[PDB]
RNA sequence: UUUU
């Protein structure tokens, strides 16, 4: 063992009382063996890519294990963000008796993306996913609009026994995608992603199972067009329930609209019940009754139905006609005299209601990314995949789940390439019901890395899920990049262990229990 | 066993240690690692135990202390 | 003599479940044994970089997490070094011809120890004594900067006739937004330490010019700007 | 007797090391533009020696004045294949504002026919700053679609390397840099392809022109972005024309309010949602007005009942854009999406640990070489990533992007660092001689020429490759100029 | 040690090596189809031996006319995930002209249901000319979301391995050949998704029908984009209606002037700025004038105030494209533009000198083995370059591109080389057997089927994996068929 | 300032905002007589070290705290003090 | 030759692993499998 | 010949030729190169 | 030269590691650093 | 008094 200090002056370098580098690389105090001498980043950061959460608390973490032993980058900063959230049924599912045996089926999505962690859906039934039920799942997260005011790890109702929310990674989520503060890193690589879903049950009601299993995914750019003028958009109506209130009486519809810009929604005419977003696009959380109505001032000119329907000084007046504890229909109303009112049928709980509009406003081109949404299915994954590992809650205290460098043989640096509005695609599953404009998650997808899912079964409304995750990613910094200042010179290739590394992953299942954390 | 995972890569990496690594070592060097190959003692497993009988144990106890 | 300590995850005692526990662990610290210490690399680098900021590193002395003060204060720190190097030049009249035997200028700098600013340019033209006129009109003019942001990009700014500033953020701190919509920043902080190197960029032979430089201390005494409601006084101001 | 690399590999390390030093040392030696990796049955590798003296904008390369006036320059060098990098400019010396910075990038997201850009003539993007493109010739040099028409399936870049030597008489050799390789990577924003009518937009940058009226005549490049291009000229007035190569129209003039240039229709055109000239109709265009920061120009369709154009367009700032729609059929081209290299001394001195910044007096000039650095190994950018090169940065907002094939034309190297450096402080009378040792290594598909001297793959050398991966995750990249 | 790997990863060594001959050698050991980098922790390998039979374009099979007459007949094959090869053939030996060329192009872009030629079966497209495709059985069987559906989340071709048998009558074993290997990444360029409306439009391909009056009848395949499938069936007249299997509206018809085929409108349509039908009008297209030559047609429908059609398009070269905008709705579904591989014989020896070509009698055909020449190692291609790719050349106009879901719609190995072989000398009396062990390894996301065949992928067996792609790389990917 | 009239100041929040370190001095350094042609490049070295709360982009590289080293630090103090901030810029 | 491509390899294979896996020794091998024979 | 960074190369290139060829060797030498070393 | 500073620095701190590190000791140090008891 |  020993410490080793590169110079600032390559051998010869001549350079003035302040010329130079402004850098120092950081010692290096790689450990000694009869055959290797890996930087302790470097061991580090193999026990982190291996058992992320155990190689901390199992003390064996250490140096830069943020940071990939390839030496690739000359310079490159890097980190882990550990967010732990705590996922519980979302129905405060009312009983009388002093044992509501009720059970809830959860699943998670792991995405090695940069901002995103994993995403999650439970059935306050323990009722599996249907076919029509997992599609309006599916077209929900791709129709999710400000998608940005989501992270906040908040459940959502898409289905009638479903929910589903979306968890960010702190601070890389904390890292904006305007134009003006904040804008991401050059590109980037996940070095290591674990997660672990300890099964915090009473030790009472600690039934229950899950499967756990890695599936890779490589995202697919396929761009919206850059409009002037004009901009084609969707007008967006998913109908949904009140979680509290009378469905034949109160609906809880959510209402966007693709590509027309942000502006308040006020309930001016009906009862009340009203969230706006914040994002750049139009958006709106609302429930209410029939006679309600909300409004605001249309950001810009807006078509449908062919026929011209707003201009920026129009007010578009949205309400509900009619309200069956399942079925919704609704009207749009515009200032614009001469313009006549849209309705449309929706299901609460189902598909959206879509509306081919076109909005006057100059339309950044983006790309949205084709994903194929991992095996969802209770059973899918189960079969598609044979390093596939399960346990009930009871025994494994919850699931371990280890990401690895799956797609690429090597290290590549996902960067801006595979960036952009995440759409998911699956077997059976229509696009027609899919929304136009630039939304759905926005992020930039480690194209490496495993995605994996891992699916709960048979857990009780009690029982919660604690899932503490360790994600390490690491990338080269440009410029406003609130980080660069903390970017040093790359981890030295130590593909000596790296192989070994890559081996076990492969060897293994990158899923266990979290006892085995 | 809290990290049984960088515990098992752990060992491997050890061996790694004196062995030259040469992919074809590595290789045998994994393979062994996680228990497949050429193991001895290097070995280990559930350690904890399903409260079953953690629990209906102290349950017994309690009041048995006569032995 | 060297040394590496490692603080283990637990404590003495502790019986801590799988799952559970503390989610971080804690860099390894490594030692310089001396016969009469042992500081870390990130004190020494600290230390030298805190008293030679520059000179350190082009040395070879700034060693580990030099941007902690070893003071065993803070449980967990955020530390990070920016040596954002701008060049500040003569402000422009015009195209208006330049002769070497001619034209010159005067600017000054201060810098502030403050977090995200980083310092703040002057300079007069046709070189200029600070009348006090001079001064306030600047003076006035830094404090009824609006968005203050709108000129981070550390571009000149003209205010008094042939007078021109600039400010110098720190180009990573400065990108951390404040009071923004969801845009917020860090707890405390505390330079760590701060110098810099106004290299003289001048022809090898025109190396005409004279400078000073000299550490005075300043602190801000808060006044506030009351908040309100129906309406918020303030004021427009319009500078030429 | 541990290893026996052939020279085209020894040859290779050194140069995708010191591509300078390399062949100056003699160092470089056999068929070095190909990487010892040994991935290819053949392959055709090459090596580009541009020597451009980027000399100040407004400066005679003639009768130098020995001014003692400044200028900033940076260059953004970029992996891409035949395009060797940018070079921004400020003949005053002035900071670079967000409305500059701004301006610049859409101007570069905005170039009509980039290759009558190739020129790498100077371009007034902002009332002191300017641009231009400088190309790895040969490459650029095989015409796009040819005449012997020579086209390469996927290449990759095996060594970029340029030194910016810091031409200055010792009277003035006041100057400092600092450069820094900054990765970036193309992420296909496609442009779709439509029709009967697909659509595009009208841009229109105006500017003074050097020597004139900074408020009787300025210069504007008025272009359109599906329209195929038509020949222009003056009709009444001041003269003043320079028309496009491209095939799209795009055209630079000078003159007053009074000049008039027109040209014919090569396709129907629709604007602000309306009939604005046919195939036939001829249009005109000119100034309203004409100050010294702003124009009102205003295109006359010789249509029949044809509204006109009239545009507000402070000349120096950006491009006013005027939505069209062209009766033409469109291929859907890719643009790209791609980070532009931290633009400021500072932005780049903090996010950039790697960076190395020198006097240039002591050093006599600067030195990048950039290298691999995304994928680990040299996979090889082709089709993959070709595009229109339109960038954005933090600030640039796209309100401002041009809707039609526009930008630098180019395919971007994947893996690869693209690098910057910028010279502060120059004499104005000073300039930068760039002479970059760019190499690739491609196959071809079609051609008549190149596919001669296309030969086998180097041997696969891991050993050599290994070291020089390690040398360079190793180093700066960046040195004095006198390292090369 | 002594350097032993699985005795599944040398199968996969020869395979790769020789996917041909390894089977015969008996070398083909253990699960050969994964590939031992040691990446993947689970995967399904396959690897589909298709065996087509081409006939010379008008030849029987049943009759073998020694006709001691010849014809020149290509074949390109990709790394596509189904898609095993295309191939062409002139039944004159003729040369490839550009329109010719670009009408071979031409028409693979525009291919609406190319779903519809996954039987080998021929397709006259010029001419003199006829081109077809091979589709990899198991793979091709994999409908996408139909009734029955399972998926790959990615996958490399593992090798590929065709092998063009010179079946020809040792009489008249006469005729050449010229095989190689050229890699091409695809680029995606994309088809914007909409909604109440979609751009598209209305392709009429139009040649004689074999066996049919050459002046009276023309046999054409007319499709129409966005517009979903319609069943057409003949209205009025002579016979000759082929329907589609597939998703949009394509048929091909052929019969007198006066005959008439017509179909219900299943979705509102515009062409020519103008309104054409409802969701429930009944088209009507038929032909003007049948020169056997030349060609004019019309459509018209019930629409009230529907106005008519009309267009020319000179019979056997190239389509009649109708601008067109569907009342249907578009995906996001993008195009992969594809350079297409060296088409002449001319090229092939000007580009790739890695290739190899022998007579026929003596090289019992040809044999060609496909290697990873992308990029060094075995990356993963999924997903992200999937797409019906549209093939663009020089010389290829994209004007002659439709404008919506066509062509062979499938992934593209973005690792292997593509390679083409032109026969030229062949005798119609011969026929090229094409024996393709094709082996790619992938990971199952959904299915009932292909899950329970995942295993591990196979270890890292870097040693043979090196020398690997060592030997393919000094090799030509080409060979002599009797060589494998 | 010593001289300035408060009145030219501008009512509401203007002004540069930001937190200041209620610690280091400031300085100050005035350069007359260069000529125009010649400019100044600020090489700046500003170290910080913080403690992150919510929304931090930047929480994932804190971990921590620097040990107590005033066994040294002491030093540095009574070093400093002991001369000037001021230097030659050939002596970094 | 029945695959003389597959010989060729098995060749190539043969020397491989009944001999170093030098990174550099394999290239002389697969050198030696066609063209150069290695010593 | 004035290469500082070639020298920097055919120094490490230098021993790599007669180095046990090791990549774990290589960082050795790739250090070496750079001219780093084991300090206390 | 450059670093003229973390020279000292240097003799200051090495100093120190082998002195009886003391507020007193350390001082004299800090003193030897530059300054000559006359 | 000790099993887990
Ligand atoms: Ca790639």
């Amino acid at each position: 063992q020993a410490t080793i200090l590169k110079p600032q002056l390559l051998p010869g370098e001549s350079v003035a009382p302040s010329g130079g580098r402004g850098t120092m690389d950081p010692p290096v105090h790689e450990i000694c063996a009869q055959s290797i001498d890996p930087s302790e980043g470097a061991v580090g950061w193999f026990y982190k890519y291996m058992d992320p959460a155990g190689a901390v608390e199992s003390g064996k973490a250490l140096g830069e294990f943020s940071k990939v032993p390839d030496g690739l980058l000359r310079y490159s900063v890097d980190a882990e963000q550990r967010p732990i959230v705590t996922i519980e049924c979302p129905t405060v599912s009312e009983s009388d008796l002093p044992l509501d045996g009720k059970l809830w089926r959860v699943s998670f999505i792991s995405f090695p993306a940069f901002r995103l962690n994993f995403i999650a859906l439970a059935n306050i039934n323990n009722e599996a996913l249907t076919l029509e039920t997992r599609n309006t799942f599916i077209q929900t997260l791709n129709n999710i609009t400000n998608w940005r005011d989501l992270g906040t790890g908040q459940w959502a109702q898409f289905a009638p026994g479903w929910y589903y929310s979306i968890y960010v990674l702190p601070n890389t989520y904390a890292m904006a995608e305007i134009g003006d503060r904040t804008d991401s890193v050059t590109q980037f690589r996940k070095v290591y992603k674990g997660i672990t879903f300890e099964f915090n049950a009473p030790t009472l009601i600690d039934q229950g199972w899950w499967v756990g299993a890695h599936i890779p995914v490589k995202p697919q750019s396929e761009t919206i067009p850059a409009a002037e003028r004009f901009s084609a958009g969707s007008m967006t109506v998913s109908a949904s329930n009140a979680i509290f209130q009378p469905s034949n009486t109160v609906a809880r519809i959510v209402w966007s609209i693709t590509p027309l810009p942000v502006a308040t929604v006020a309930l001016t005419t009906g009862t009340g019940g009203t969230n706006n977003t914040s994002g750049k696009f139009f958006s709106v959380e609302i429930d209410g009754n029939v006679n309600s109505v909300w409004t605001f001032t249309a950001p810009a000119s807006i078509l449908a139905e062919g026929e011209p329907f707003a201009e920026e000084g129009d007010t578009t007046s949205f309400s509900m006609t009619t309200i069956t504890a399942d079925t919704v229909v609704y009207s749009v109303s515009s200032s614009l005299t001469g313009s006549s009112v849209i309705v449309r049928g929706v299901t609460k709980g189902s598909g959206v209601s879509i509306t081919p509009v076109t909005v006057g406003i100059d339309t950044e081109a983006v790309n949205r990314l084709s994903i194929e949404m991992p095996a969802l299915t209770t059973e899918e994954v189960t079969t598609n995949v044979p390093k596939y590992e399960q346990f009930l809650c009871k025994e494994s205290g919850g699931a371990y789940i280890v990401h690895y460098k799956m797609n690429n043989p090597v290290f590549e640096m996902t960067g801006e390439e595979n960036f952009g509005g995440f759409q998911f695609h699956y077997p059976g599953y229509d696009p027609e019901n899919n929304a136009l404009g630039l939304r759905g998650i926005v992020d930039t997808f480690e194209n490496n890395f495993s995605s994996a899912v891992v699916h709960f079964w048979g857990i009780s409304q009690s029982a919660t899920i604690v899932c503490k995750t360790y994600d390490g990613w690491e990338g080269t910094t440009n410029a406003g990049s609130t980080v660069g200042q903390f970017a040093h010179t790359g981890a030295e290739e130590e593909d000596e262990v790296v192989q070994l590394a890559n081996r076990l992953q492969m060897e293994l299942t990158g899923v266990y229990q979290a006892d085995d954390n | 066993f809290a990290g049984t995972v960088s515990a098992l890569a752990s060992i491997g990496l050890g061996l790694l240690g004196k062995s030259s690594a040469t992919p074809s070592v590595i290789k045998g060097i994994a393979q062994q690692a996680v228990g497949a190959v050429q193991a001895n003692p290097g070995i280990l497993e559930g350690a904890v135990k399903a409260i079953g009988s953690v629990g209906a144990r102290l349950v017994g106890s309690i009041k048995a202390r006569r032995a | 003599e060297q040394a590496t300590i490692l603080k283990p995850q637990l404590l003495p005692g502790e019986s801590v479940a799988p799952s559970g526990g503390r989610g971080t662990m804690d860099p390894p610290v490594h030692e310089i044994c001396a016969q009469s210490i042992d500081p870390s690399e990130g004190a020494v680098g600290w230390f030298y970089k805190y008293m030679d900021p520059a000179g350190a590193v082009e040395s070879g002395k700034a060693l580990g997490e030099f941007s902690k003060v070893p003071d065993g204060l803070l449980r967990y720190s955020v530390d990070a070094e920016q040596r954002p190097i701008v060049t500040i030049e003569c402000p422009t009249v015009s195209e208006s011809d330049l002769p070497l035997d001619g034209k010159l200028w005067r600017v000054s700098f201060i810098s502030f120890p403050a977090f995200r600013l980083n310092f703040i340019a002057l300079a007069n033209i046709n070189n200029e004594a600070l009348t006090l006129e001079t001064r306030n009109t600047f003076i006035q003019t830094l404090n009824n900067i609006t968005n203050w942001r709108d000129l981070g990009t550390g571009q000149w700014a003209q205010f008094a006739p042939g007078w021109y500033y600039s400010i110098y953020v720190l180009p990573n701190t400065y990108a951390m937004a404040e009071i923004g919509d969801r845009t917020d920043s860090v707890t405390q902080f505390r330079k760590v330490y701060k110098g810099i190197t106004f290299e003289f960029n001048a022809p090898t032979l025109i190396d005409q010019g004279w400078w000073v430089g000299a550490h005075i201390p300043v602190k801000p005494q808060s006044e506030t700007i009351p908040a309100a409601e129906r309406f918020s006084a303030g004021s427009m101001t319009v500078s030429a």
